[PDB]
């Protein structure tokens, strides 16, 4: 029954396409399980759920900048004017149900989308996986990021209420503007006219909807498939090769943890949109010129743009008629933020020389240099944020203002400098810390009286001793070492039953003695590998 | 290389076994999760993974009822329903984020406790390809060229770079021209004849000694938003938001001027503030080359929009006289024409000169004399 | 740089004229 | 399959052949286009092809110049410009068309006249794959699913399906459930009290005894879209749409009495028709039952609304007395209150019952008897 | 919009038992309403247009 309509659908689906080795190359492929491989499919469901949650957010939304006066049931903003825009995203909120839920998970997962792909440029980073052959994905991998920010802005602006529509107004409209001989046709192209007119929502809704998205579904998938036909990178370990993939195959091992991983991912997602509050707009009322509120923050993944805007000086140029204002600065310094970071691989390949194709990864403590760098632009990263958030800063922690703003100008320079010094020592230290290992053994902690009064650790060696007994010493391979004597197995295990009731011991013995004999069978498969090749 | 009837007397082991040396890759290390049967562990285990997804079932369900059931519609400030709207997005998202999450534990724990352990080693074969493969498509390629004879004929080479160069020139032109717009081209009505939008707004006058008053916002849409203001409606130490009104602009009642104020607070170079400086601090005012009759006494003048990037710059300290923007941080020196102090603003507010008309109320004296925003690359 | 176009006077001024107004709109 | 040294021997003609082999191609047929060389006729059809391809260039040219210098912008009627205007779009599609077609014509030129003819013949591999393929696959999700062992844990099996079961239910109705509305929740106020927006128009009494005018269009969008209008002005013979209209609805000078009228205006089951019949054909007239007292002696108000599908039903042909719908092409019988005479409609259109006031103008004499507009499954 | 109202909206509201629940399910009431254009927007430019993409 069952089984024979397995057997019946299999072969006519054989038949008629033939996709048996196909498939088969597909269930064989095997993925590393190292729990950082996982960050980016994070960002992958992010980028689903924010799909499916805006396509049915386009089926209540009406872009329009037109203004009317708002009828509907929120009684604090009765008879007040509005654009259409913050007309329907009010009536999304408050007048379908679950329109609220819906909106509040598809931003909890814009930040989440965005925070990932962080996390794992960060990854990507301070392993190495950029290295050739890779060099394409990881271009691949900037522009995915560069366009999500845009996205997420774009996405935030369209109920144009009066937080949004005063971000759009400062970044879009302001620095635009701004630029030298071209700032003003830019801002009239755009814009179609002068700030706000009445083309510039339906325009970016167009933007968020389809045509960004439609680039960045692209881009993913050439992503993907980079990985896929590319074989995924792995650490240094036993039995790990440039030329190998060691890990387990799709089916059924992968595919499981893959759907798992993809159903928590979205249930975190829903619990917060509905347990925490995300951009209640009705409490920020429509989009006007002339109001303003405190505390003008973009979202976190925009914040460092404008934090630059708030730390850099009021530096300007007047040549012969001409004004070059202080934005400027910022939209170069955005440019060059982007060209590095989409041209470091080449950079990097042409400051050490090496050209090398690479499939094993890097420890970050084993290239100290580019963790140095790497912790150096977290910490600017980290400084403009908090410089964008200065003014909470302010109020909330009682610092004066403008203290927090010579802070963050002369920590733009001073803290990036101390990191980059203390990273480098510390990845060094790291690595001091690992040949230790290697010389002595694991220092288990036991402390031992001999009988002359000397104090000496006992400690484990990792491999053969000597007739004195010292462990003879080994050589790092690029893998981590054991420090931890209970990582080791030390601990045992405490005994088998429920938590609150022992099972039969001949079922304990029985357990204890399955589990250990798997284990050495495992250990001994990898190591007559490694020995093979 | 099997053949069919040594395929049909293997086991299952033996062809997956097969299958996976034929794709280069070889499972080293495979062991099922109990190996010893008629275990109490195991019984337990299987209880626990069925646990979480009943859990899920359970809040899948929950979803379910409380959706359909749970009071949804929004409930006005102090109504007896409010709590329980409060309520009804966070038991959605309870509802919903705990079942799909409570099926993926438990599947995450189907995969550690009863999917068999496996380490699996494939061949990455990555590089270049191999020689045979390299040599035949790059002569496949050689030959699709070469053969074609495009190369040796070069009246039809050129016509066909030409050609294709002037067909995309004149489909990117005619694709992005309807976007771009002269900004610079005339278009706003004044007293002296039409001028491109950057250098007006709704304080520019249409035709000379034209009237335009200071007007404040009541808050009541429609039904005069805006009304005249006198100097004594303005306490020292207190500032007001004043727009450019017209008494042409009426009271909002007809379609025509409601939409003429609606374009009165909307436009983005309109608003001003206007401070009331203390009589005791008149001797530390310093003026602006050009606007040292700018102020009606103790009524001064400028325009609310920041000069840094365009945000409203309206945090008026009265003690201090500082001018703050929420947005990057400037501050502006009141006593001193609105002078950057601090902040990424390098130029001052501009002031709007004031006056008052027969009837007492504070009309303004004339426009702006210099532009109103941002700057940008055709300023000054 | 220091915008052209701005400088401290120190001339005193002078009150303001009563606004009258011309007509046609 | 040869060797590194054999490859470097190989010519491209022996490389392209076994790189063909290896796809299961053979190219049986493949010879250059021109032989024998120096003829003229290659030279004549060499020009062939550069001149459909400098076509395509000068035309693609001739798009960038008129899109950038024509007059593109609209002229009004009787204007010295409208003529050139008229052409703007024109041109800009004979430009661009003519450009990439030539482009085109040109590149098929080449492909017939000097890429080589070839016949080439792949084989296919299709219907069922080899034995050793079908059998791996099978094996490996034969093994996946017996190995996880999931078929004889039939709690976990059941709770899995009933958590994913429970899962897409509840988030299947909550993403729906927001669509989906009551159709006869009764929203509309009536003088008795609220129904269902089906059962209602602007004909619908808000209190009883509410005067309710039927008003003609004046064409004036903003003055005066709807004024009253008397039982002389309009000829037998003629007939005028009316709409529903409130004296407290007003001119429409106001934003509100402008929300009001554009109401009316877009109500979909308010317009009607308003007819005046001859005397002589006044002995014709069949009544409906239930209406016999709803015409003001010759003057009869019908809906506009289409019975069969809701169009305006608006031909009025004054000799035969028939009511056209211009969309299916239904006829109603107005001297038969108005009872459907042909075409897919099996339904008559609803009469209003009217009369006069006071002063002399028609009114409305109540409401419809029966639904207005197109039946649905509720309805009688 | 003569087009709309005869087939989207008549023969819609016409559907025996469910057919005036699905015309104010697509036009969130009746006939026009508000929010129509803008959902055969959305439908139009993205929704739509990608399940034919998907399919060719
Ligand atoms: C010197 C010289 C030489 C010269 C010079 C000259 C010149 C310079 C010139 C100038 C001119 C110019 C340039 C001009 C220009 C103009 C302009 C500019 C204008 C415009 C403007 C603008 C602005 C625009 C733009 C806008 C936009 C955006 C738009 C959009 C558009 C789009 C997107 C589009 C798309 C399209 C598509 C995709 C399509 C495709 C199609 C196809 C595929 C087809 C094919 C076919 C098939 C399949 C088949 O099968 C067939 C056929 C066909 O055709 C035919 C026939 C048949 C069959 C069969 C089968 C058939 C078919 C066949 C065929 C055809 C096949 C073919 C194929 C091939 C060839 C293959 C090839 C391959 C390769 C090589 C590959 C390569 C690679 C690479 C490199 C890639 C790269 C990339 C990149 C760079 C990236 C980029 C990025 C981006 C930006 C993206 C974006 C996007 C978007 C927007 C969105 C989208 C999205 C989506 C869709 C999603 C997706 C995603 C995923 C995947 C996940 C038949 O046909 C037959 C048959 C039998 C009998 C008969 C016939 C058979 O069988
Ligand atoms: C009895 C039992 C058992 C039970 C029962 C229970 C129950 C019943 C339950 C109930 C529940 C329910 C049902 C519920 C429901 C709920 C609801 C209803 C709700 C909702 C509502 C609604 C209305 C909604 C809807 C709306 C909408 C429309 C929406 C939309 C959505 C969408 C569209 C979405 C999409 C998504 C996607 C596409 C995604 C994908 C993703 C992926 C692909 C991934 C994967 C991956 C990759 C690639 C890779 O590579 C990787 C990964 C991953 O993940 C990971 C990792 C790594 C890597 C790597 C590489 C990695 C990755 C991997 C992986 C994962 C792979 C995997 C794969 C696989 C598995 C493969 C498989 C295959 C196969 C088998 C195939 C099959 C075939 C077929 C059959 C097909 C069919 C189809 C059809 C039917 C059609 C349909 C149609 C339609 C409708 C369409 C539509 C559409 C639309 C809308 C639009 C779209 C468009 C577009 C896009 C365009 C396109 C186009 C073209 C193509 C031209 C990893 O991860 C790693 C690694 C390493 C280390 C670590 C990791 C590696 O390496
Ligand atoms: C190469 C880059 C490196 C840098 C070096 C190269 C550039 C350096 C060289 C120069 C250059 O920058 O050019 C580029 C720019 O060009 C065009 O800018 C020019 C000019 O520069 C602007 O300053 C000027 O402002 C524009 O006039 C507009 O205002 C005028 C008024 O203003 C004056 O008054 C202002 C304020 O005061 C008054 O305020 C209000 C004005 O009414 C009123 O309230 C009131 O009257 C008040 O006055 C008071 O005055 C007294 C008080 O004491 C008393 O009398 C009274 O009390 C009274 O109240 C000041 O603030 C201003 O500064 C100014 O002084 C109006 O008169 C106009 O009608 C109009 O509105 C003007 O435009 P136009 O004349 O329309 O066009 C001409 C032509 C440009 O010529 C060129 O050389 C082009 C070639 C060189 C540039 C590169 C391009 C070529 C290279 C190739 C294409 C590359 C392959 O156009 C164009 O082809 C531009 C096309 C687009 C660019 C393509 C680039 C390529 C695209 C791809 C990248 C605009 O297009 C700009 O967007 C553009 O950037
Ligand atoms: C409205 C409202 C209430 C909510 C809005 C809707 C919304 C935001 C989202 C709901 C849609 C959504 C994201 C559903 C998630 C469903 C999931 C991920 C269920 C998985 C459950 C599960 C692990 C069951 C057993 C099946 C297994 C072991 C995995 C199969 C499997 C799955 C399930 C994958 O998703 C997957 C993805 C990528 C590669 C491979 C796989 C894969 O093999
Ligand atoms: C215990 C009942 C459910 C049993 C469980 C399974 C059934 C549920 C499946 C669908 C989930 C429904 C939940 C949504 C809520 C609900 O049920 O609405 C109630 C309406 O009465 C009802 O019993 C609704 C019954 C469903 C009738 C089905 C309709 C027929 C189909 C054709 C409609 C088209 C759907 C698309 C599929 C077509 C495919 C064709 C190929 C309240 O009416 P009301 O308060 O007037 O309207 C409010 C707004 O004002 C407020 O803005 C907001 O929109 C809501 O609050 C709304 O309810
Ligand atoms: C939308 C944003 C992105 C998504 C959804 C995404 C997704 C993924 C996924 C799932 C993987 C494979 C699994 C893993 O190693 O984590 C991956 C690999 C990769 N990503 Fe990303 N990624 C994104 C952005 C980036 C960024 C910003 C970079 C770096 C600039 C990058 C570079 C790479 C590289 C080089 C790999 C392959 C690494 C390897 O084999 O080990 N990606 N990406
Ligand atoms: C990279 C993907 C995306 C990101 C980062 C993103 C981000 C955002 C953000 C932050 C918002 C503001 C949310 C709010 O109201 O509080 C928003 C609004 C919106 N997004 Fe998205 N979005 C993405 C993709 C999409 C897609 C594919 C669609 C369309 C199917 C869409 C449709 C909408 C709509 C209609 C709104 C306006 C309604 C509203 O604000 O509630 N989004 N987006
Ligand atoms: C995806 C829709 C249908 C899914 C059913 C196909 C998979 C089961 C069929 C084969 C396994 C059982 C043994 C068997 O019937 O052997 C054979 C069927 O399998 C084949 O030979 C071809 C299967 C290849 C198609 C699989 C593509 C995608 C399926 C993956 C779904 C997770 C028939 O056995 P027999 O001829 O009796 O020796
Ligand atoms: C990189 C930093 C360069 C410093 C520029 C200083 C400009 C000051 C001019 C003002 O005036
Ligand atoms: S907008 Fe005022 S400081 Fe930036
Ligand atoms: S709508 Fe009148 S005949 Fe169809």
């Amino acid at each position: 029954d069952f089984a024979k309509l397995a057997a019946a659908q299999g072969d006519a689906i054989d038949s008629r396409y033939h996709p048996s080795a196909a498939v088969r190359r597909q269930l064989n492929k095997v993925f590393p399980t190292h729990w950082s491989f996982l960050l980016g499919e994070i960002a992958l469901y992010s980028f689903i759920i924010l799909l499916l949650t805006g396509v049915w957010l386009t089926l209540f939304f009406d872009p329009s900048m037109a203004h009317v006066t708002y009828d509907g049931v929120y009684q604090p903003l009765r008879g007040v004017q509005m654009s259409r825009a913050y007309e329907t995203a009010l009536d999304i909120s408050f007048e379908v149900r679950g329109g609220l839920f819906v909106r509040q998970v598809h931003h909890w997962a814009a930040l989440m989308f965005a925070a990932s792909i962080m996390v794992h440029l960060a990854r990507i980073f301070f392993t190495g996986a950029f290295r050739r052959p890779r060099e394409a994905n990881w271009v691949i991998g900037s522009l995915l990021l560069i366009l999500a920010m845009f996205e997420g802005f774009f996405g935030y602006s369209l109920p144009d209420d009066l937080l949004s529509g005063t971000g759009i107004r400062a970044a879009l409209s302001g620095i635009t503007m701004g630029i030298p001989v071209i700032g003003t046709w830019m801002h009239w192209a755009l814009f179609g006219g002068d700030f706000p007119g009445e083309i510039l929502i339906p325009r970016l809704y167009a933007l968020h909807i389809l045509l960004i998205p439609g680039i960045i579904l692209a881009l993913i998938g050439a992503h993907l498939a980079l990985v896929w036909f590319q074989k995924h990178t792995q650490f240094p370990g036993p039995g790990r090769t440039e030329t190998n993939v060691v890990g387990v195959r799709v089916m059924p091992v992968f595919a499981v943890k893959s759907g798992a991983f993809f159903a928590m991912i979205t249930g975190v997602l829903g619990l917060m949109g509905g347990l925490l509050t995300i951009n209640p707009i009705w409490n920020l009322g429509p989009y006007k010129p002339s109001q303003v509120s405190a505390g003008s923050q973009p979202d976190f993944y925009m914040m460092w743009t404008d934090g630059l805007i708030r730390l850099w000086p009021a530096w300007e140029f007047y040549p012969f008629g001409h004004t070059i204002p202080q934005g400027v600065w910022v939209a170069v310094g955005m440019g060059l933020v982007f060209a590095l970071l989409i041209a470091y691989p080449f950079i990097e390949k042409k400051v050490t020389g090496d050209d090398a194709h690479h499939n094993l990864l890097q420890r970050p403590r084993d290239v100290p240099v580019r963790t140095a760098i790497g912790s150096m632009a977290i910490a600017l990263y980290l400084l403009l944020t908090f410089a964008c958030m200065n003014d909470i800063i302010a109020l909330k922690f009682h610092i004066s203002l403008n203290a927090t703003t010579w802070i963050g100008r002369i920590g733009m320079v001073v803290l990036p400098a101390i990191v980059y010094f203390v990273a480098y020592r510390w990845a060094i230290s790291l690595q001091r810390s690992d040949r230790e290992v290697l010389e002595h053994g694991v220092e288990t902690g036991i402390i031992k009286r001999l009988p002359h009064g000397a104090y000496v650790e006992l400690h484990q060696p990792l491999g053969p001793v000597d007739e004195h007994g010292h462990p003879i010493p080994l050589e790092y391979a690029g893998a981590p070492l054991p420090k931890r004597m209970n990582k080791l197995g030390s601990g045992g295990a405490p005994g088998t039953g429920s938590f609150l009731f022992p099972d039969p011991a001949v079922e304990h013995e029985a357990l204890t003695e399955a589990a250990h004999a798997s284990e050495h069978k495992s250990l001994t498969a990898l190591k007559e590998h490694q020995d093979r090749i | 290389q099997p053949t069919d009837a040594e395929l049909a007397e293997m086991s299952r082991e033996e062809l997956v076994k097969l299958g996976g040396k034929i794709d280069g890759v070889e499972t080293i290390f495979k062991e099922p999760r109990w190996p010893v049967p008629g275990t109490k562990a195991e019984k337990r285990t299987e209880r626990l993974v069925a646990y979480w997804l009943m859990l899920g079932g359970l809040s899948g369900l929950a979803l379910l009822l409380v959706f359909l059931f749970w009071p949804w519609e929004y409930q006005p400030f102090g109504s007896e329903g409010e709590f329980l709207y409060s309520l009804a997005t966070p038991l959605y998202g309870l509802t919903f984020g705990l079942s799909i999450l409570s099926i993926g534990i438990g599947a995450v724990l189907f995969q550690k406790k009863f999917i068999p352990e496996e380490i699996s080693v494939q061949d990455r074969h990555d590089g270049r390809s191999p020689e045979v493969h390299r040599k035949t498509v790059a002569a496949n390629l050689t030959d699709a060229l070469e053969g074609s004879t495009l190369k040796r004929r070069k009246v039809i080479g050129l016509s066909l770079g030409i050609g294709l160069g002037a067909f995309g020139a004149g489909t990117l032109v005619a694709f992005i021209g309807g976007l771009i717009k002269n900004p610079w081209k005339p278009v706003v009505p004044t007293a002296e004849g039409k001028k491109a939008v950057l250098w007006t707004s709704g304080w520019t006058p249409r035709f000379k000694g034209e009237t335009i008053y200071l007007a404040r916002a009541t808050g009541r849409p429609g039904e005069s938003p805006f009304v005249k203001m006198r100097p004594e409606d303005i306490d020292a130490g207190g500032m007001e938001t004043v727009f450019p009104w017209r008494e042409s602009d009426g009271d909002g009642t007809t379609v025509e001027s409601e939409h003429k104020l609606t374009e009165i607070a909307m436009g983005v170079r309109n608003p001003v503030m206007l401070i009331r400086i203390k009589p005791a601090d008149m001797h530390r005012v310093i003026k602006r080359k050009g606007q040292e009759s700018f102020n009606f006494g103790e009524l001064f003048a400028y325009t609310k929009v920041c000069s840094h990037l365009g945000c409203p710059s309206s945090l008026y300290e009265q003690q201090t006289y500082r001018i703050l923007c929420p947005c990057h941080q400037s501050q502006f020196d009141a006593l001193e024409f609105a002078k950057p102090i601090f902040g990424p603003a390098a130029r001052a507010l501009a002031q709007l000169p004031i006056t008052i008309d027969e009837d007492g109320y504070l009309v303004a004296n004339g426009d702006f004399v210099e532009p109103v925003g941002p700057a940008f690359w055709e300023r000054k | 740089c220091s915008p052209p176009g701005e400088t401290a006077s120190s001339e005193p001024g002078t009150t303001p004229a009563i606004w009258t107004g011309s007509p046609s709109p």
